[PDB]
């Protein structure tokens, strides 16, 4: 760990006194230490990565995005400054980059991570690094190629080839990602136990029939990234009751489901007035969820904020709606009309939360042909009646009819959740 | 992308300060 150039083994007296000082909590008085080293010596690098390393940890009792905004650059003034050993090097811009992702800079992230590839193009590690900052802002194409290229000089990179493989199911590659997902997750490299790749292995594997898919659900359970090989969310609430299927009175939104119930065919009329009249606001679902068919979504509230423009178009159901909170404000849920034709399969899948329940509304219901199943029960809509279920479990829909199916879908909090939980809770 | 009904992002939610 070579952390001196020699003109700051000469000052290590100092140096070593000043971290003392951080090293023991007092970081207020060890950042002005550093600050004078920094000051009296204004190319010691040593001196400047613990000016950095002392506004971090200032940053994290502060709490403070500002404290930490303003050691970034100084990670960055260390790798400007001459004669800086190599380690130091990495170590302080990795760091750089590793916080603006923390603070959510990503665009500034990756030039730091790029910055670190050109550094040190024979490190494999940094590569890796790298495809993630490309996936955080979403730019798979990128991220395929710095894997691609990592696994053809270590072909056995653990965390390339999860990454790989999450990279080609996310382009329905659904084939070719299993044997990377699998590698990757058996590999034990460090990374690789993520219940992403749980998630998405096992789904992969049900989309081409292998049975093996709930052993590795099991496996992810048993290394506890899934609350049950049924429920297998992963942005949730340790806590929170769990089943399948919920009823009007068990939720405790009482209410909410009476002014659907009775209102149904208002809610119905301003959607079928949709579908004839402004079919541009029913959007096709584009998450990869059908096996096949058609099933197009006209959204009126997501992350808790409301469409204007959707509201223009089902005016009395908004109105309706405002009344109650528990949907209008579930930052973690949508309320949306959702159209879904004959032919139609929806592939076994899981919502990303157990943090909302998930209420339909039946509006047009034809007589056959029109399944859901959420784990072990199966379930039908009936027309101005509502359903319940936990989306963070398991469903499955089929839509085998002779004519089209439309619902209503108010996500609510999930009751047992406190209020200071729903405003502290990320929107998704 | 937003996970929506699934969960086929890389991060679902952006967190981004303390
Ligand atoms: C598309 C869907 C299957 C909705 C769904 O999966 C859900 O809300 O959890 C439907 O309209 O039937
Ligand atoms: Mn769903």
């Amino acid at each position: 760990p070579k952390l001196l150039n020699k003109f700051d083994k000469t000052i290590k007296a100092e140096l070593d006194a000043a971290e003392k000082l951080r090293k023991r909590g007092k970081i207020e008085e060890a950042v002005n230490a550093f600050k004078e080293l920094v000051r009296k010596y204004p190319q010691s690098p040593r001196a400047r990565y613990g000016k950095a390393q002392c506004e971090d940890d200032l940053a994290e009792k502060r709490r403070s995005n500002e404290v930490l905004r303003g050691a970034i650059e100084t990670y960055q003034e260390v790798a400007s400054l001459p004669d800086v050993p190599a380690d130091l090097l990495k170590l302080s811009l990795k760091r750089r980059s590793d916080r603006q992702q923390f603070l959510g800079h990503m665009r500034g992230s990756l030039l730091t991570l790029q910055r670190l590839v050109q550094l040190f193009p024979n490190d494999t590690s940094l590569k890796n690094d790298l495809g993630v900052g490309y996936l955080l802002i979403g730019d798979n194409d990128n991220a395929k190629k710095v894997y691609e290229e990592v696994l053809s000089v270590t072909p056995n990179d653990g965390f390339a080839k999860v990454h790989y493989g999450f990279i080609l199911k996310a382009q329905n590659k659904i084939a070719e990602s299993i044997p990377y997902l699998k590698e990757g997750i058996e590999s034990g490299d460090p990374g690789t136990d993520d219940g992403r790749f749980y998630f998405h292995l096992g789904d992969a594997m049900q989309r081409v029939g292998n049975k093996e898919a709930y052993k590795w659900y099991e496996l992810g359970h048993k290394r506890g990234h899934f609350a049950s090989v049924w429920q297998r969310s992963l942005y949730n609430v340790n806590g929170l009751k769990a089943q399948p299927w919920w009823t009007p009175k068990e939720t405790g939104y009482t209410e909410l489901v009476k002014s659907l119930e009775r209102n149904w065919k208002l809610i119905r009329d301003e959607g079928l007035a949709v579908m004839d009249k402004a079919k541009g606001l029913f959007l096709p679902e584009d998450e990869n969820l059908r096996e096949k068919g058609d099933w197009s979504q006209f959204t009126l509230w997501q992350q808790g904020r409301r469409n204007e423009n959707a509201c223009k178009g089902a005016p009395k159901t908004c109105t309706l709606l405002e009344k109650f909170p528990e949907t209008t404000g579930c930052r973690r849920g949508q309320i949306k009309y959702s159209i879904m034709h004959p032919g139609t399969h929806v592939w076994p899948h899981t919502g990303p939360t157990n943090c909302r329940l998930r209420m339909h509304l039946g509006l047009v219901i034809p007589k056959e042909g029109c399944k859901i199943r959420c784990a072990n029960e199966t379930k039908t809509w009936e027309e101005g009646k509502v359903l319940i279920f936990d989306d963070s479990f398991e469903h499955e829909v089929w839509q085998d009819a002779s004519s089209f199916r439309l619902i209503f879908i108010v996500d609510v909090w999930h009751p047992e959740l406190t209020p200071q939980q729903r405003r502290s809770l990320p929107a998704i | 992308g937003k996970c929506k009904d699934g969960l086929g992002e890389y991060t679902c939610t952006s967190l981004e300060g303390f």
